RNA sequence: ACCUCGUUGGAUCAGGACAUCCCGAUGGUGCAGCCGCUAUUAAAGGUUCGUUUGUUCAACGAUUAAAGUCCUACGUGAU
RNA sequence: CCCAUAGUAGGCCUAAAAGCAGCCACCAAUUAAGAAAGCGUUCAAGCUCAACACAAAAAUCCCAAACAUAUA
C-alpha cells in the first residue's frame, strides 16, 4: 500500500482517557521506514480537513512504485469536532522509496506552509543536519549567559518571571510555539 | 585597455594601462581590499579608493575583472551608488536638491505621510546597511535609519 | 504598545548576572 | 520536410493513415501510391515498409526504401502473426541464433535506417535487444 | 505570540546566541572520463592522418550528409571534449597542437587521404575552412594539406 | 548584406574572437533569412572584410577585438 | 500587469526588474506575464 | 546658503512637513524637497523652530535668528556679524576637486587586464 | 448542552476614509473597433425623484455619468 | 551558456492515439543520450529540462525636532 491510507473521522469506540501542545514532542521524533518526512515546528491542533488535504495533496503528487508515504500522527480522536494534538518536533508525514530529497522539496514545503502551526520539509540529511548544528551552536556560543544556567541558578531571582517549566524547557519552548533559534 | 577607433574601418588598439601600485601591505590575498589592507576603512566619500573600480561613464566594473570578493564588490557598488548621488564623481557621467548616504534612488521612494506611533515608527534610511561592520570611531553605533 | 530590550538594559542585566556569579563562586567556599 | 510511414506494402491506399497525414504539406497521393505500389513489386509483396519520404519545397517526391519492418519480420520468422501482451514472460515463437545471424546478414545494408555499424555484434546485440524485448526467446 | 513579561523579555535578549567570530575572514583568507581518457589514447595511434574543422555551423541534415559523404571513405569523423582534449596534447607530447584546438573542433581521423574530394565538397560550401592538422607527428599547415593532396 | 570575407591564421598566434565571428554569424541559422549575403572563409593580424554593392567596405582587424565587439558593428553596419 | 506576491517568469522572455522601487515581470513576447510585486 | 543644505539619505523624497489650515479638507503634507522649493528658508526654520524648547521664549528665540537662501546677508546684519561658527558637516572632496598630486599618492588598488574594453 | 426571549429613524447641516459607484490616468485581456471583464493609480468634484411600509431595510416605478461601502456616540434630537 | 541525428509511430488494444489515454520491457548506433521530467496536437506537428559540446490597508490633522563615525 504505497500511499496515505484514508483516516476515519471519528474513532468507532470512544475512548475516556489515556496540554498535550506544549513542549517537545516525545514520540515520532526520529525517522522509522522512511527518507523524508514533514517535521513540526511547534505545536497545533490537526483537523480532519487537515488531515484530508494532506492525503489529498500528498496522493496526488505520487508515484506509487517509487514513493510510499505514511502517516505519523493518529486519526482525530480529541473532541472539542475531533482533533490530533502534534507537539513540536513532531513528523506528521513520513515518505521512502527510490526518491531524492529535491523530487518531493516543492510540494512538501507547500503542504508544510498548508499547516496550521509552524512546519517544514525535512529530509533524514537535513533532520541530522539541524541537530547536529544546534549541538554546535549550544556548544561554541560565546555568550557567557544562558537561559538554562540562568533559570537554573535562579540568577536575579528571574523564576519570579518564569515557569516550572521554562527550567526544562530551557527556553527554547515557550508555549506552544517553539524557538529553534533559541539557544 | 583596449579602445576601438573608427575611420569605414574600425580597429581595437591596446593603450597604457595602470598597474597595481609597488609594496601592498598585505600580499598574497583574496581581494585588492584584502590586499591592502581596507576590509572596513572605507566610506560612499573615498572616491579615489571608488574610482579605481569605475567605468569611465560612472557604471562598475565587474567582479571577475576587478577581483573584488563577494562582499566587497557589494560595498563598493553601494558606494558608488551613493557617491554618484551625493555628486562625488561629477566626471564620471554617461555625456537642485544636495544629498549624500543616500541609499535610494531619489525617484522611487514614496513620502512618508503617515510615520506610524512610537512603537512602530517608519524610519528614513540612511547610508547603506552593507557598510554596517565598519571601523567604528565613535561612543554610539552609526544608525542607519532617521 | 509593545516594548523592546536596548543594550542599556541589556547591560545593566549583565552587570547584575556578573555580581550574582561572583557570588555564586564566593558561596562556593 | 520528411515524412515517416510504416505503411503495409499490400494496401497501398488504407485511407486515413496516408491522405490527411500527407495532405497538410500538399502532396498527389496518385503519384505517392503509384511509386509504393512499385517499389512493392520491386520487394516481397504483402509486408509493412518503412518510408523516407522528403517533401521537396518544390513540390517533387524523392521516395527511399529499404529493408521491411523489425517487429513484423521477426514475428514471421517466429512463426507469430500478433505481438505478447506482456512481452516479459509471454512467448509464442522461438528463434535460434543461428537464424538470427541469417537474418541480420541482410540487415546491416540499408542507409537511411543507418544500420550501417561494421562489427557484427553492434546489429546482433541491437536485434536481440528487440526479439527479447518482444515475445520472442533467444535460443542457446 | 502573546506578549512576554518585560523582565522575560530582558532574560531572552540577554541570553540570545552569539556565534563566534574568526578574527580574520576566511574567504578574504588563503567512468566516462577514462573511457574518454583510453579511448582517445586507442585513437591516436589507430589514425595515421589527422585533421581538424570546425562543424558547427552546420543544421542537422547537413552534418548528416557531410558524415554520410565521409563515410563513403574510410575517414572517420569525430567530436571531443577541449576540456579533456587539453591534457591529451601534452600525453601524446604534441606541443604544437595546442594553439589549434579552442572551442567547438571535430576531428577527421584517416588512413587514407579523400582529402581532395573532401576540398572539393567543402568548396560548393563556402565556409567551414580546413584547420591545420598532425599526420604521423608531422604538423601540416592548410597549405601542406593542400599541397599532400595535389 | 551582399558579401563578407573572413581571414585568420591559426599557424599563427591564434585569435579566438574571429573563430567565434564565422562560427555564430556565418551559419545557415542566420543565411536563412539573410540569404542575400554570400560568406566566403579563406584562411592562411586576421582581418573580416564586407562588401556592400552599395557605397560600402568594412574591414575589421579583429586581432584584438572580440566577438561581442565585432558582432555588434556587424549589426550597426547592417542597420545602416 | 498583474498584482503577485511572488513573482514568477512565464516564458523565456520573462524578465525580472526592479523598477521604481518594486519588482516587475516584464515579457515582450507575452505581455499577458506582466507581474507586479 | 540655506538654499545649499543637503540632507542625508532620501529625506528630500521621504521627509513629509505636515500643516493644517484649520479649515475642513486643510490639511497639507508636503515633502521636503517641494517645501524647500517653495521656501528656501523653511527647512532649516522648521528644524531650529522644533529643537528649540516650547515655551513661551521660542518666538522670541526665533526672532533673533535670520535665515538667507543663498550668499546675499544685507549690509547692517554683515556689519553686526562678529563670529563665523565651524562648519558641522566637513564637505567632502569630489575627484574634479582632488590634485593631481594627491591622486598619485594614493596607491592603484589593482592591475587591470589589458585585453578589457572599459 | 430543555424551550423562550433580552432605544430607533427622518429632516437640516454635513466632517472624514478609500476597501472607487461615476468622472480622470494606465497594464492585461479567452478584447480586431465598439465594447465588456480584470488589475494598478486616483478622494479635486459628484453621487435623483417617487409608490407600499413607522420601516432600520426591502421590493417596485422612472431616471441618472453614478444613484458607492463605510466611520463620525441616529455623526447631528439645549436644531 | 547551448540545443538535442537516428533502429521505429517499440509493441497490446486503442478509428490512430507515436512521449503526452492507458501497461510492459525500458534496450540500441555513433562520442554524446530519457521508448521522455514538464507545454501544445483527436493522433501527428510545434516547444522547454536533461545530453554533447563552451505583501497590505480607515475614517478631525503626520506627529518632538533632528542626527549615519570625535576617543567608549
Ligand atoms: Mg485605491
Ligand atoms: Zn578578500
Ligand atoms: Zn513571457
Amino acid at each position: 500500500k504505497p500511499k496515505l491510507r484514508f483516516i476515519e473521522r471519528a474513532p468507532l469506540v470512544p475512548k475516556v482517557r489515556r496540554s498535550d501542545i506544549r513542549g517537545p514532542s516525545t514520540e515520532a521524533t526520529e525517522f522509522t521506514e522512511g527518507n523524508f518526512a514533514i517535521l513540526a515546528l511547534g505545536g497545533g491542533y490537526l483537523h480532519w480537513g487537515h488531515f484530508e488535504m494532506m492525503r489529498l495533496t500528498i496522493n496526488r503528487s505520487m508515484d506509487p512504485k517509487n514513493m510510499f508515504a505514511i502517516w505519523r500522527v493518529p486519526a482525530p480522536f480529541k473532541p472539542i469536532h475531533y482533533v490530533t494534538p502534534v507537539k513540536a518536533g513532531r513528523l506528521v508525514v513520513e515518505m521512502g522509496g527510490r526518491c531524492e530529497f529535491e523530487e518531493v522539496q516543492g510540494f512538501l514545503d507547500q503542504v508544510a506552509h498548508k499547516l496550521p502551526f509552524a512546519a517544514k520539509a525535512v529530509s533524514r540529511g537535513t533532520l541530522e543536519k539541524m541537530r547536529k548544528d544546534q549541538e554546535e551552536r549550544e556548544r561554541n556560543n560565546q555568550n557567557p549567559w544562558t537561559f538554562e544556567r540562568i533559570a537554573t541558578a535562579n540568577m536575579l531571582g528571574i523564576r519570579k518571571v518564569l515557569s516550572p517549566y521554562d527550567l526544562t524547557h530551557k527556553g527554547k519552548y515557550w508555549g506552544k510555539f517553539y524557538m529553534p533559534k533559541r539557544v | 585597455f583596449r579602445e576601438v577607433v573608427e575611420t569605414t574601418i574600425i580597429e581595437g588598439r591596446i593603450t597604457a594601462t595602470p598597474k597595481e601600485s609597488p609594496n601592498p601591505p598585505n600580499p598574497s590575498g583574496q581581494c585588492p581590499i584584502c590586499r591592502w589592507n581596507l576590509k572596513h576603512k572605507y566610506n560612499y566619500d573615498d572616491v579615489l579608493l571608488l574610482s579605481q573600480f569605475i567605468r569611465p561613464h560612472g557604471g562598475m566594473l565587474p567582479r571577475k575583472i576587478t577581483g573584488l570578493c563577494q562582499e566587497e564588490h557589494r560595498k563598493i557598488e553601494e558606494c558608488v551608488k551613493m557617491a554618484h548621488r551625493a555628486g562625488l564623481l561629477p566626471n564620471h557621467r554617461p555625456r537642485q536638491l544636495n544629498r549624500y548616504l543616500t541609499r535610494w534612488a531619489p525617484g522611487s521612494v514614496k513620502p512618508i505621510y503617515k510615520k506610524g506611533p512610537r512603537w512602530n515608527r517608519v524610519r528614513m534610511p540612511v547610508g547603506s546597511p552593507l557598510l554596517r561592520d565598519n571601523v567604528c570611531y565613535s561612543r554610539t553605533p552609526w544608525k542607519l535609519y532617521h | 504598545r509593545p516594548r523592546f530590550v536596548s543594550l542599556r538594559a541589556k547591560q545593566n542585566m549583565i552587570r547584575r548576572l556578573e555580581i550574582e556569579a561572583e557570588n555564586h563562586y564566593w558561596l562556593s567556599m | 520536410g520528411v515524412i515517416r510511414a510504416i505503411v503495409r506494402a499490400g494496401l497501398a491506399m488504407p485511407g486515413p493513415p496516408l491522405g490527411p497525414v500527407l495532405g497538410q504539406r500538399g502532396v498527389s497521393i496518385n503519384q505517392f501510391c503509384k511509386e509504393f505500389n512499385e517499389r512493392t513489386k520491386d520487394i516481397k509483396e504483402g509486408i509493412p515498409l518503412p518510408t523516407k519520404i522528403l517533401v521537396k519545397p518544390d513540390r517533387t517526391f524523392e521516395i527511399k526504401i529499404g529493408q521491411p519492418t523489425v517487429s513484423y519480420f521477426l514475428k514471421a520468422a517466429a512463426g507469430i502473426e500478433k505481438g505478447a501482451r506482456q512481452t516479459g514472460k509471454e512467448v509464442a515463437g522461438l528463434v535460434t541464433l543461428k537464424h538470427v545471424y541469417e537474418i541480420a546478414r541482410i540487415k546491416a545494408q540499408d542507409e537511411a535506417f543507418a544500420l550501417q555499424d561494421v562489427p557484427l555484434s553492434s546489429v546482433v546485440r541491437s536485434i536481440i535487444g528487440s526479439a527479447r524485448s518482444l515475445g520472442i526467446r533467444v535460443v542457446k | 505570540r502573546r506578549v512576554m513579561h518585560f523582565q522575560r523579555q530582558k532574560l531572552m535578549a540577554v541570553t540570545e546566541y552569539i556565534p563566534p567570530k574568526p578574527a580574520i575572514h576566511p574567504s578574504c583568507l588563503p567512468g566516462l572520463i577514462r573511457l574518454l581518457r583510453r579511448e582517445i589514447a586507442a585513437v591516436f595511434q589507430d589514425n595515421r592522418m589527422i585533421a581538424v574543422c570546425q562543424n558547427v555551423a552546420l543544421s542537422a541534415e547537413d552534418k548528416l550528409l557531410m558524415r554520410h559523404q565521409l563515410r563513403k571513405h574510410k575517414i572517420l569523423m569525430k567530436v571531443f571534449p577541449n576540456q579533456v582534449l587539453k591534457p591529451f596534447l601534452e600525453d601524446s607530447k604534441y606541443q604544437n597542437l595546442l594553439p589549434l584546438f579552442v572551442g567547438h573542433n571535430m576531428l577527421l581521423v584517416s588512413e587514407e587521404p579523400k582529402v581532395k574530394e573532401m576540398v572539393r565538397i567543402l568548396r560548393t560550401v563556402p565556409f567551414l575552412p580546413l584547420l591545420g592538422g598532425c599526420i604521423d607527428d608531422t604538423i601540416l599547415s592548410r597549405q601542406g594539406f593542400i599541397n599532400y593532396s595535389k | 548584406v551582399k558579401q563578407v570575407r573572413v581571414q585568420f591564421c591559426p599557424f599563427e598566434k591564434n585569435v579566438e574572437s574571429t573563430r567565434t565571428f564565422l562560427q555564430t554569424v556565418s551559419s545557415e541559422k542566420v543565411r536563412s533569412t539573410n540569404l542575400n549575403c554570400s560568406v566566403i572563409a579563406d584562411v592562411r593580424e586576421p582581418c573580416v572584410d564586407v562588401l556592400f554593392g552599395d557605397g560600402h567596405r568594412l574591414i575589421m582587424r579583429g586581432a584584438h577585438l572580440t566577438a561581442l565587439e565585432m558582432l555588434t558593428a556587424f549589426a550597426s553596419h547592417i542597420r545602416a | 500587469f498583474k498584482n503577485k506576491t511572488v513573482l514568477k517568469k512565464r516564458c523565456k522572455d520573462c524578465y525580472l526588474v526592479k523598477r521604481r522601487g518594486r519588482w516587475y515581470v516584464y515579457c515582450k513576447t507575452h505581455p499577458r506575464h506582466k507581474q507586479r510585486q | 546658503n540655506t538654499r545649499h543644505i543637503a540632507f542625508s539619505g532620501n529625506k528630500w523624497e521621504q521627509k513629509v512637513y505636515s500643516s493644517h489650515t484649520g479649515y475642513p479638507g486643510g490639511f497639507r503634507q508636503v515633502t521636503a524637497a517641494q517645501l524647500h522649493l517653495r521656501d528656501p528658508v523653511a527647512i532649516v526654520k522648521l528644524a531650529i523652530y522644533g529643537m528649540l524648547p516650547k515655551n513661551l521664549h521660542r518666538r522670541t528665540m526665533m526672532e533673533r535668528l535670520h535665515l538667507f537662501p543663498d550668499e546675499y546677508i544685507p549690509e547692517d546684519i554683515l556689519k553686526n556679524l562678529v563670529e563665523e561658527l565651524p562648519q558641522p558637516r566637513k564637505i567632502p572632496k569630489r575627484l574634479d576637486e582632488y590634485t593631481q598630486e594627491e591622486i598619485d599618492a594614493f596607491p592603484r588598488l589593482w592591475t587591470p587586464p589589458e585585453d578589457y574594453r572599459l
